[PDB]
DNA sequence: TGCATCCGTGAGTCGAGGGTAATAAGGCAGATGAGATGAAGGCGCCGAAGGGC
DNA sequence: GCCCTTCGGCGCCTTCATCTCATCTGCCTATAATGGGAGCTGTCACGGATGCA
């Protein structure tokens, strides 16, 4: 307040002003410190999935250090009270959205973990693995939404663990690679051109060019009829009519025969 | 540097040439057979190449 | 491990953005310099970084150590197409050639 | 008899699948396959000029 | 060889279609919508493959038009909110009867 | 213990009179153990069965490698060896060639 | 934050240790936040002070 | 047809020396099992069990 | 149904189950275009795996 | 200056053999891009047929 | 026997708005709750820092 629209601050308001500043702040610092023993202690509960330990002891004292600005001592409840709770949002945000591979967002990891707990807690009261179709009344939602999310919460493998009962290979090493050009469909891809291309010229030029432009062989993209059009001086109907002389030339057994051998 | 690399101590070879900064030439055997190169033997020197 | 180098650096992002006491930054920065120890060169300091199944994670530098690693395994020799294997059985009526 | 019959031991490939990080076709009968032609070879086709 | 499903019913002759025995006139690219449907029965539709096998390749129009025509669909023969023509949010639309 | 360890957990953090073993009981670990051991684990593997006499030496076979014991490459020269005390309890004729 | 590299700090020479004439026992109590180092003195402001 | 005067290598595991890589010339048998001339099983170190 | 009969011989590459798969959508070729134009093919909007 | 003390390197060739797990988490406000709607314009296509050379 | 050139008719085909339906992100909960689970290490040889004394 004193900086914009204020004055020069005199001598026992800005010395002294800026220590309680500083004290304030040593103060806080103090407390945080001396309660960062609630964070470790509090996360010991948390660890074992997804994250590592000390990954769950920094979110914590994250989570501390938010809590201390907006802890009121007026209330008069003991400052671990009030503190627990930030915590352990704190830890249980982070886990979600930080421990897993494929993340997922909070709103849906909830009831992953909430099906878990229902169904965990249902096998031993009912003695066996609780059907999804159960777990969906206890849902009050459709069951295949439950096989969904059943499906969902399953994590990644790693590529490089070793896959046999030796040690000897890697997964990794099992896995064929999809991307790659097969080297043999290349080649009919190839000489299917080159059949296209006899067949086309062995057709009237202007029907070649017609086909060939409205199919976007030698371009990128296939045209419409006016593009024809105004690339030949002719109206789209008589494209239409030079379009059904083509395909009615190519019904032709002569090509018919030759070209659909080569599927 | 590549052909050190490849047979013993790789991490501590390749330390060793980065500080080094050494410029390999890539005219042994093993780093022609590396980078797919002619192996400078046999039917691979410019003579009979 | 990115995802951790990744983590690390956002939470001391955030740590030094927001002001924290030093020992929480020095904490942070400690976890980020393990992170990027992990990523380079898993097991070289400390216990390695394990993942699930207790295994150590394969870092950079183990990717190109050893008999699995790149160098004397995918560079020196490979494996080739047109190529097949089948059992011997004498041939004692088959010419030298 | 032993269960070694040539039946499930002869296998061959002209072109078949790639791994996916390194290009070089995988290995085993499950898969296409492809003989692995190690360094131990290189040695002898090298010596061979 | 007419093509059936629930109370939908095709001739694939003469182009028409009843619902629920009631004869329907349609629009004809509307009317290969939902040929597409019929022959694709109980698999999902996405826009795109939508786009790329009933429709020209040269469409250079925006995605409203699949948007309004499945709504024709709705209108004239699955009036009701609930319909047997279920909508998937970015994976498209299906033609199945609702559990 | 693991249930011991989630037992002495949950039995503080329920006011007393309020709690029951079944709610103290969470059968998970020990199912999860004991599938864990059964499957991948390479000292209970697959049966090879291919004649009577191959199932009948599978079982009554003494390994040394797995948890607890020794690799190959951790196994040195004399472990290999026969010992005099092999008479009678562990034949020194059967063991792979590999 | 800056970190150092591994291959450089570790290893049977510590390079690191060596270039700045330390230790790798008196490198990692300060690349691991264990103890100081003086990173730089005033000579003159302290000869006249 | 094809396999009119076409050399094709053989080689066994493992590649002791540089005659353990010999290329022949094959021809087309029944059955299975590649048939190996006598003389050339101890260069290859080579045997029928 | 779509499987072999009981007691029916099969050899490599064969077909043994009938299974059919969405393809989903990819880049179809003018040139399967031209194709399904000679011969009044279906799109076969599914794949067969 | 020893001198134990450790600390990082090396240790085979192709082939049987695929994947294993916890926990207190819940309303609530806003927003946001996808998809549901309705309305209006720019031809299509014909329904008529003009007509003659 | 059909080209040159018509009004318009709703259709239809888009396209602009313009509304909802999930779906996802940030915020708040007050008795007290205050310092790791577990890890099993040891082949064989061989060059080199190393903490002290
Ligand atoms: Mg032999």
């Amino acid at each position: 307040e004193l900086s914009e629209r204020g004055e020069k601050l005199p001598a026992a308001q800005r010395r002294d002003m800026m220590w309680i500043c500083r004290d304030g702040d040593r103060a806080k610092n103090h407390l945080l410190e001396a309660n960062l023993r609630l964070v470790v202690s509090l996360a010991k509960r948390y660890t074992g999935r997804g994250m590592a330990f000390l990954d769950l002891i920094q979110e914590g004292n994250l989570g501390l250090i938010r809590a201390v600005e907006k802890f009121d001592y007026t209330k008069g409840y003991k400052f671990s009270t009030y503190a627990t709770w930030w915590i352990r949002q704190a830890i249980t945000r982070a886990m979600a959205d930080q421990a897993r591979t494929i993340r997922i967002p909070v709103h849906m990891v909830e009831v992953i973990n909430k099906l878990g707990r229902i169904q965990r807690e249902l096998l031993q009261d009912l003695g066996r693995e609780p059907t999804p179709e159960e777990l969906a009344k206890e849902m009050d939602i459709t069951p295949e939404k439950v096989l969904e999310i059943q499906q969902y919460a399953r994590e990644p493998i790693s590529l490089d663990q070793t896959i046999g009962d030796e040690g000897d290979s890697q997964l990794g090493d099992f896995i064929e690679d999809s991307e790659a050009v097969v080297a043999v469909d290349a080649v009919s891809f190839t000489l299917l051109q080159d059949q296209l291309q006899s067949v086309l010229d062995t057709l009237s030029e202007r029907e070649a060019g017609v086909v060939r432009l409205r199919f976007g062989l030698t371009d990128g993209q296939p045209r419409t009829l006016d593009e024809i059009g105004q690339v030949y001086g002719v109206t789209r109907e008589r494209i239409r009519q030079i379009e059904s002389k083509t395909m009615s030339k190519l019904r032709h057994p002569s090509r018919s025969q030759v070209l659909r051998d080569y599927l | 540097w590549l052909s050190a690399a490849s047979f013993q101590e790789t991490t501590r070879v390749l330390t060793d040439a980065a500080i080094n900064c050494r410029s390999d030439k890539l005219n042994g055997l093993k780093e022609n057979v590396i980078i797919g190169k002619l192996i400078p033997a046999g039917t691979g020197i410019n003579r009979y190449r | 491990l990115y995802r951790r180098v990744i983590n690390r650096n956002n939470r001391l992002k955030r740590l030094i953005d927001l002001g924290a006491p030093e020992i929480i930054v020095n904490n942070e920065k400690r976890m980020l310099q393990e992170s990027v120890d992990a990523l380079f060169d898993n097991g070289r300091r400390g216990r390695p970084v394990t993942g699930p199944g207790n295994r150590p994670l394969k870092s950079l530098s183990d990717l190109l150590k050893g008999k699995q690693g790149r160098f004397r395994q995918n560079l020196l020799g490979k494996r080739v197409d047109y190529s097949g294997r089948s059992v011997i059985v004498v041939g004692p009526q088959l010419k030298l050639h | 008899k032993l269960h070694h019959l040539v039946d499930d031991k002869i296998h061959a490939r002209s072109t078949g699948p790639y791994s996916m990080i390194t290009q070089q076709p995988l290995g085993g009968k499950a898969q296409f396959g492809g003989q692995r032609f190690g360094e131990m070879e290189c040695w002898a086709m090298q010596a061979y000029g | 060889v007419r093509l059936t499903f629930a109370d939908i019913e095709l001739d694939e002759e003469t182009h028409e279609v009843w619902k629920a025995g009631q004869p329907v006139s349609l629009s004809p690219t509307e009317f290969t919508l939902l040929r597409y449907f019929v022959i694709n029965a109980g698999t999902v539709l996405s826009k795109p493959k939508i786009l790329d096998h009933v429709w020209r390749y040269d469409f250079g129009g925006d995605v409203n038009v699949v948007e309004s025509y499945v709504s024709y669909l709705r209108r004239k023969i699955d009036t009701g909110e609930k319909r047997l023509l279920h909508t998937l949010r970015g994976v498209g639309y299906v033609l199945r009867e609702p559990r | 213990s693991r249930m011991e360890r989630v037992v002495r957990e949950r039995m503080t953090t329920q006011d007393v009179e309020a709690i029951t073993p079944q709610t103290l009981i969470n059968i998970r670990p020990v199912v999860a153990a004991i599938k864990e051991f059964f499957g991948t684990s390479q000292l209970s593997q697959f049966m090879d069965q291919n004649n009577p006499l191959s199932g009948l030496t599978h079982k009554r076979r003494l390994s040394a490698l797995g948890p607890g014991g020794l690799s190959r490459e951790r196994a040195g020269l004399e472990v290999r060896d026969v010992h005099p005390s092999h008479y009678g309890r562990m034949c020194p004729i059967e063991t792979p060639e590999g | 934050a800056p970190v150092t590299h591994i291959w450089y700090f570790k290893g049977v020479p510590s390079r690191l240790g060596y270039l700045l004439d330390l230790a790798p026992k008196d490198l990692e109590k300060i690349i691991y936040f264990a103890a100081y180092v003086i990173t730089s003195v005033d000579e003159e402001m302290r000869h006249n002070e | 047809e094809v396999i009119a005067e076409h050399p094709v290598l053989l080689n066994r595991a493992p590649t002791l020396h540089r005659l353990g890589i010999q290329a022949f010339e094959p021809m087309l048998v029944e059955g299975k099992a590649i048939q190996l001339h006598p003389l050339v099983c101890e260069a290859f170190n080579a045997d029928f069990d | 149904r779509g499987i072999v009969r009981i007691g029916a011989e099969v050899r490599d590459g064969d077909i043994l189950v009938g299974k059919v798969t969405p393809k989903g959508e990819t880049e179809l070729t003018p040139e399967e275009r031209l194709l399904r134009a000679i011969f009044g093919e279906k799109a076969r909007e599914v794949r067969d795996t």
